[PDB]
């Protein structure tokens, strides 16, 4: 998942 | 269908070209999110609506096997093969909530  | 959870949360969608995060249906704000599940076939999804003026900016199935990430206490997240999502809660208590129910209904999937 990617980061925010 | 009915409703089995909703929460408050800014949906938004990764934009893997500039690496960055955009809302969901191209202005940002506050949606309800709900799970919806529809008998007969044991089916859930996501769906989630603008508050100010109920545009539909997330609809998404929950397929088995879906992984779920708590991102941080507020931002959760999850993809398909198009796109990521995440959702922006706006309390920690709406994610819990949230995230319990999603988990849930992973166990009944
Ligand atoms: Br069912």
């Amino acid at each position: 998942x990617p980061p925010x | 269908e009915q409703s089995i959870c909703q929460a408050r949360a800014a949906v938004m969608v990764y934009d893997d070209a500039n690496k960055k995060w955009v809302p969901a249906g191209g202005s940002t704000g506050f949606s309800r999110v709900h799970i919806y599940h529809h008998t007969g076939n044991n089916t859930f999804r996501v769906v989630g609506r603008k508050i100010q003026d109920h545009q539909v900016v997330i609809n998404c199935a929950i397929p088995k096997g879906l992984k779920y990430n708590q991102a941080t206490q507020t931002f959760h997240q999850w993809r398909d093969a198009r796109q990521v999502y995440g959702l922006n809660f706006g309390s920690k208590e709406d994610a819990n909530v949230f995230a319990s129910a999603m988990m849930h209904a992973l166990e009944v999937l």
